[PDB]
């Protein structure tokens, strides 16, 4: 035996940090009784094999520092010291301010009359940190105490993406899952620097190239993804949709796309309308006065029975597919090559690689992350990229997929549970104030009359219903429905979300901000302006599990605690590992871990801190009214406790969902208080609860699927590495989804030595179906309303097809492509002190905004300080040493860096012209450690895209001078 | 004896490996600055058994050939520190014949730790300038006794970690550098027969580091 591990009990956890979601083994002393003693990898895990990067492998120096919060603290009005509180004191006081803040700011009905029920004045962010059963058990929270105002990470990274997905297939999520990557014959890294930012991929990827794979990275700067790459192919900022494009008309021209399944799987053979037209960068119906689409110019031409009407023969004009080559002939190799900045001879490298997986049993997969998607123009980069995937039949397919890789350990699960503005858990969207009833918010959701066309959304009048009932379970749901919270119908949506949040805060228009697991005063663009608008709260809830740039915004750098008013409240939460929970992990497995050490000192789990101080509240009400009490008083909050506590088990089956009463459902009989099996068997007239349809198959009577550790595989599932039997991803299991498309219309493999499902016998054999119905009965894309992959997709604002509009205004004049230099649907003042593009990126060893990392040593004895990355050139013309201290400055603010001067970076070549990109890391803060430099966002603009409301973090002016 | 065979043609220089020493041993951080580099810290120290070098050299188009070097111990099959360390107190430098582990005990205070250093080709060995112990990776060899990977080897995800039996390591190392040459066409394994840490390199070791080999 080992001393160190001898005496300690061993449970199980899952990272706390990227959405790889690598399984841990900690040991805690005392047999669990004590302190944790170890963190290492779970060597059982199939996704890391026992790896961690250094982020998970130092997970034992975040749980056991003694620079965490102890307890809560409190920062009275224009004082210049935390005091020491209470929990009692702490939540009862803050569950005042809500009360105060809410009874006094609530509002029945809106300016139209329509009612509204809600209050603007408090606003939350966060967060992608927290558990599953913590962030629904949040979301409902908030929108039961009338907020609108909800926002988390997923907003600044995921959202501008997204509807790319949705609108491609049907669904906004990550397409295949992590082990699936070994599987691929062409790995192409656009938008992502993996080996640094998902580290534990590259165990999958070089696998693919043990295979055979050729893996490619498409990134403005050579990175430690790019030393591990077959093909390092250099990009210039902004030139995404050109490089993709010139891939389209290379598959169309070189006839290398897979015909069979464009043809039946595809919206290729669809019939567009004769109003769709295209000329020098505007689609029909374009309204200048307001710089917007009337879409409905789009439409395509339906048949006798309202079925968008199809050539199979793909032969008439007004075929999607002969309308896609037009639309991309003008993307010829030169064009791209010049402003892209990538030579020819590589393009035609990288176009010929990539589109040989066009051929059925090749598989091409596409992972991107963040990268520079946050413009106005980013959901239409991750269109090409889609619409590329259907051209080669790589979507449904072993080793193929849109892998959008999530970017916290739980942002997938955050985003499944509604901490965004526009969305109730489940994503059905928050009620505007025109959806008067549930029998009106169900009218909206559009209907097929194509038999083949599964259309699945249709079954949303049960998953909103069984929602209302598992919040509001002795209600109607239709009565119920009139308790939660509405958004202006009349309001641009960008009015609820992240940006406009602190753009209201910085006019004072918020009482009351949540700081709950983020931190804005280093996360946020223009870090300078945020934390100035910080001071015009009344109060601020921090929940976090150190001290941070948050929490003591005032008495930060150029503050005077004296002049701010701000009332502060800290409440120290637990790590990861003193806690039990689900995390949904990029691939969506949703993944149960396990308490080692009890919470430090008086730190607690966030449920608790959320449900104890909830029933503060909930108990002021009873005690002496107030604004609209009934959602508060009426919500279920005792399906979520055991022995007195948040219960992560009770929530999860609350989740997943139960019978209200004996029921047939797809003639099955079900008792009243067995757990739901799928959300196939929910109902909308109240015989079932399930605070998300997604979990609903996640916690049955067989019990919590999620904390499933088992390996067993048949052969056609372990020859693609489903694990099937290892957690639950929703839906339903489906590990891959889209998976129809994997095979002919007899339920053949196009890939039979990598098969996904294959019909044998009567039955769908190897992943779980991604709908039911016998081989050549379905459309494969069930979510769509016509059933299809769209390359045409008519619901973007930009246009149905991606067209080139430059990102980068400064050093941009002309777009060789059209007429129109920037997007039509969418005030950079380019002053020229701040000539450079600045960027900013991650490191491998720092998290984020670095309030964790930082708190870390052996991560910052690794990264100490904020650094500054430029060519030789840039070197050379500014007089800057390797090493030497550098001041970089914008129109926002000024910090000073350790330059590194390195051949990894290399300047852009903008029409005759050397631009000098200079790149920082956003992981540093004022607060921690010494000398390690404060956020680059004190540098970024808080400027973004009326239509995305994401700021803009990748290509933003700056200056750098020695210093 | 055991082998750790170090595949350099698959690092990511993701450092899980320099965590992972010091979580296993709960070694201090250095104090660090950035001068210029990722590297961090810069060098081998008493409480730094091994730390991940960094080497940007130029090459024809895009981009560069970024050289990573996870260093530690070689853990030598006739180890020169010890026949220097065996002229002041035979006992300090033991070798593990269960393991092959080159261990260096507490009686290393004793002899000229300095003189002990310049005798490892490797220029691996360091002295606490306290206790003047000498420190270096001691092969995880309670872990390995115990029939656990070492911590550096569990936690890399890349595959270039690999730990075993000195036959299937020699083995692997072998098959494993006719398929790197097919990328790496210049790819060679370090002094394979004198050493129980074998790397493949994707070019002249020198490149990764001077001592990268003796
Ligand atoms: N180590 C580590 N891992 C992390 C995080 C962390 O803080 N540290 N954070 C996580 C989070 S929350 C997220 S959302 C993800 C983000 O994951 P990534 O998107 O991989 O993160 P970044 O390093 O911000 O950006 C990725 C790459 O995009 C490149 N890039 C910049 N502009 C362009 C452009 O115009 N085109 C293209 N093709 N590439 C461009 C950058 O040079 C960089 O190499 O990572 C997650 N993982
Ligand atoms: N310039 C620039 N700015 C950026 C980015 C960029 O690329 N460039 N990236 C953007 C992106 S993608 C994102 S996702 C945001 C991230 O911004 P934030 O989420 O605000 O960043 P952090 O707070 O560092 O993220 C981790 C947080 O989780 C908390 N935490 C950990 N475990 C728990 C727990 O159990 N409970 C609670 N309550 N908290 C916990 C930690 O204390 C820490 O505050 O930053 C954005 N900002
Ligand atoms: S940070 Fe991501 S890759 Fe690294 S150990 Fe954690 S989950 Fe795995
Ligand atoms: S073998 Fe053990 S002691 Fe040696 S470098 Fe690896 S983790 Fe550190
Ligand atoms: S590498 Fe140096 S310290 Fe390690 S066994 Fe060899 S001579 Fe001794
Ligand atoms: S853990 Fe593996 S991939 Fe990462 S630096 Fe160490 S040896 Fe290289
Ligand atoms: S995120
Ligand atoms: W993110």
């Amino acid at each position: 035996e080992l001393q160190k591990l001898q005496w300690a009990k061993q449970t199980t956890s899952i990272c706390c940090y990227c959405a790889v979601g690598c399984g841990l083994i900690v040991h805690t002393a005392k047999d669990g009784q004590g302190r944790a003693v170890n963190v290492e990898g779970d060597p059982d895990h199939p996704i890391n094999e026992g790896s961690l990067c250094p982020k998970g492998a130092s997970i034992f120096q975040l749980g056991e520092n003694d620079q965490r919060g102890t307890q809560p603290l409190y920062r009275a009005p224009f004082s210049d010291t935390w005091k020491p509180v209470t929990w009692d004191f702490a939540l009862t006081e803050i569950a005042k301010r809500i009360k105060k803040t809410r009874d006094a700011s609530f509002t029945e009905k809106n300016a139209a009359g329509d009612l509204v029920n809600r209050t603007e004045a408090i606003a939350s962010f966060g967060s992608a940190a927290m558990d599953n059963e913590e962030c629904w058990a949040y979301g409902n929270i908030l929108r039961s105490l009338g907020l609108v105002y909800i926002e988390h990470q997923a907003r600044i990274x995921h959202s501008p993406t997204v509807p790319a997905l949705a609108e491609s297939f049907g669904r906004g999520a990550m397409t295949n899952h992590w082990n699936d990557l070994a599987n691929s014959d062409c790995i192409l890294i656009m938008g992502s620097n993996a080996a640094e930012n998902h580290p534990i991929a590259f165990k999958w990827v070089l696998r693919a190239k043990d295979k055979g794979a050729t893996l490619i990275h498409v990134d403005p700067r050579f990175t430690r993804t790019s030393a591990r790459c077959d093909v390092y192919a250099p990009i210039r900022s902004g030139a995404d949709i050109p490089f993709l494009g010139g891939l389209i008309k290379y598959i169309l021209d070189n006839k290398l796309y897979f015909t069979d399944y464009v043809r039946e799987y595809t919206n290729a053979s669809l019939i567009v309308g004769e109003k769709f037209s295209f000329k020098d960068g505007l689609f029909s119906g374009y309204d200048a006065a307001n710089k917007k689409y009337d879409k409905s110019m789009w439409a395509f031409e339906l048949d006798a029975n309202g079925v968008p009407k199809r050539d199979p023969a793909l032969k008439h004009p007004r075929c999607v597919i002969n309308l896609l080559k037009k639309h991309y002939e003008r993307y010829n190799l030169d064009k791209v090559a010049a402003i892209t900045g990538t030579s020819k001879e590589q393009l035609q490298q990288v176009y010929k690689a990539y589109a040989a997986t066009g051929k059925p049993d090749k598989a091409g997969t596409i992972m991107y992350a963040m990268g520079w998607t946050q413009h106005s123009v980013g959901v239409q980069n991750i269109r090409a990229m889609a619409m590329i995937q259907l051209l080669l039949g790589n979507i449904g397919v072993a080793g193929g997929g849109v892998n959008a890789l999530r970017g916290e350990s739980n942002v997938q699960g955050s985003t499944d549970q509604g901490l965004l503005a526009h969305i109730w858990p489940g994503y059905n969207p928050v009620p505007n104030s025109k959806a008067a009833t549930l029998e009106l918010y169900n009218a909206a959701t559009p209907q097929s009359k194509d038999p083949m066309s599964v259309n699945w959304w249709q079954n949303r009048p049960k998953y909103v219903a069984s929602y209302l009932k598992a919040l509001y379970p002795d209600e109607e749901p239709a009565a119920a429905y009139d308790y939660l919270p509405r958004i202006d119908a009349g309001r641009k949506l960008t009015d609820y979300f992240w940006l406009n949040i602190f753009e209201k805060m910085d006019k004072g228009e918020f009482k009351g901000l949540f700081a709950w697991g983020m931190n804005p005063a280093c996360g946020g663009a223009n870090a300078n302006k945020n934390r100035k608008a910080m001071g015009k709260l009344e109060w601020l809830v921090n929940v976090n599990l150190f001290e941070n740039e948050t929490s003591s915004f005032w008495k930060g750098p150029g503050m005077n605690p004296a002049e701010i008013g701000t009332e502060v409240f800290f409440l120290p939460c637990c790590v990861s590992i003193e806690k039990e929970g689900s995390v949904a992990n990029s691939g969506r497995w949703m993944q149960w871990r396990y308490r080692g050490p009890k919470p430090y000192a008086e730190t607690k789990p966030d449920g608790d801190i959320m449900l104890d101080m909830f029933k503060k509240v909930r108990e002021l009400y009873a005690k002496e009214g107030g604004a609209y009490p009934a959602p508060i008083a009426k919500l279920n909050i005792a399906d979520w406790e055991e022995h007195n506590e948040f219960s992560p088990t009770k929530v999860a089956k609350l989740m997943n969902g139960y019978f209200l009463k004996d029921t047939e459902v797809g003639g099955k009989q079900f008792k009243k208080g067995q757990q739901v099996p799928s959300f196939a068997f929910l109902t909308a007239d109240g015989s079932t609860c399930s605070g998300n349809w997604l979990h609903a198959g996640s916690f049955t009577d067989a019990g919590n699927l999620m904390a499933r550790r088992d390996k067993t595989q048949t052969p056609e599932q372990a020859r693609i590495g489903l694990f099937p039997n290892w957690s639950f991803c929703w839906p339903v299991n489906r590990r891959i989804l889209y998976n129809r498309a994997s095979v002919d219309k007899t339920g053949k493999p196009w890939n039979p030595a990598k098969a996904v499902i294959e019909w044998k016998d009567g039955k769908w054999v190897g992943d779980v179906v991604d709908g039911g119905g016998d081989p050549g009965t379905k459309h494969p894309f069930i979510m769509q309303t016509h059933g299809f992959g769209a390359l045409y997709g008519p619901g973007r604002e930009e246009g149905p097809f991606p067209e080139h509009y430059e990102p980068l205004e400064c050093p941009v004049s002309k777009n060789p492509f059209s007429k129109q230099l920037h997007n039509p649907v969418a005030k950079a003042v380019c002053d020229p002190r701040y000539p450079f593009i600045g960027t900013t990126y991650r490191v491998t060893e720092h998290w984020q905004t670095g309030l964790m990392t930082r708190r870390c040593a052996w991560l910052v004895e690794a990264e100490p300080q904020i650094f500054c990355e430029i060519s030789k050139e840039l070197a050379k013309l500014r007089g800057i040493g390797n090493g030497d201290t550098v001041k970089v400055s914008s129109l926002r603010g000024a910090l000073e860096a350790v330059a590194i001067v390195t051949e990894r970076i290399r300047p852009f070549k903008i029409e005759g012209v050397d631009v000098h990109m200079v790149g920082l890391p956003w992981h540093y803060g004022w607060m921690v450690p010494k000398n390690g430099g404060d956020t680059a966002n004190l540098l970024t603009p808080s400027a973004g895209d009326p239509n995305t409301g994401i700021p803009e973090t990748k290509a933003f002016m700056v200056d750098v001078r020695k210093v | 004896g055991k082998m750790f065979f170090v595949d350099l043609s698959r690092c990511t220089a993701c450092r899980g490996c320099q965590i992972a020493c010091k979580q296993w041993k709960n070694l201090p951080a250095e104090e660090t600055r950035n001068t210029g580099s990722h590297q961090n810290p810069p060098d081998l120290s008493y409480v730094t058994l091994k730390t991940v070098r960094f080497t940007e050299k130029s090459r024809k188009g895009p981009g560069i050939d970024w050289l990573f070097f996870p260093e530690q111990c070689r853990h030598c099959v006739e180890p020169p520190c010890k026949g220097q360390a065996d002229v002041d107190l035979e006992g300090a430098v033991v070798k593990d014949e269960t393991t092959g582990a080159v261990l260096f005990t507490e009686l290393t205070a004793k002899v000229d730790g300095e003189s002990v250093r310049s005798a490892c080709p490797y220029d691996i060995p360091r002295i606490d300038p306290v206790t003047k112990r000498l420190s270096k990776c001691d092969m995880c060899n309670d872990r390995v006794q115990n029939g656990l990977l070492p911590a550096c080897v569990k936690t890399c995800p890349t595959g270039t970690m690999n730990f075993g039996d000195e036959q299937e390591m020699l083995a692997l190392a072998e098959k494993r550098l006719a398929e790197v040459k097919k990328t790496y066409p210049g790819a060679v394994l370090g002094d394979p027969n004198d050493v129980r840490v074998v790397y493949l390199f994707t070019r002249d070791p020198k490149d990764f580091y001077e001592h990268a080999v003796a």
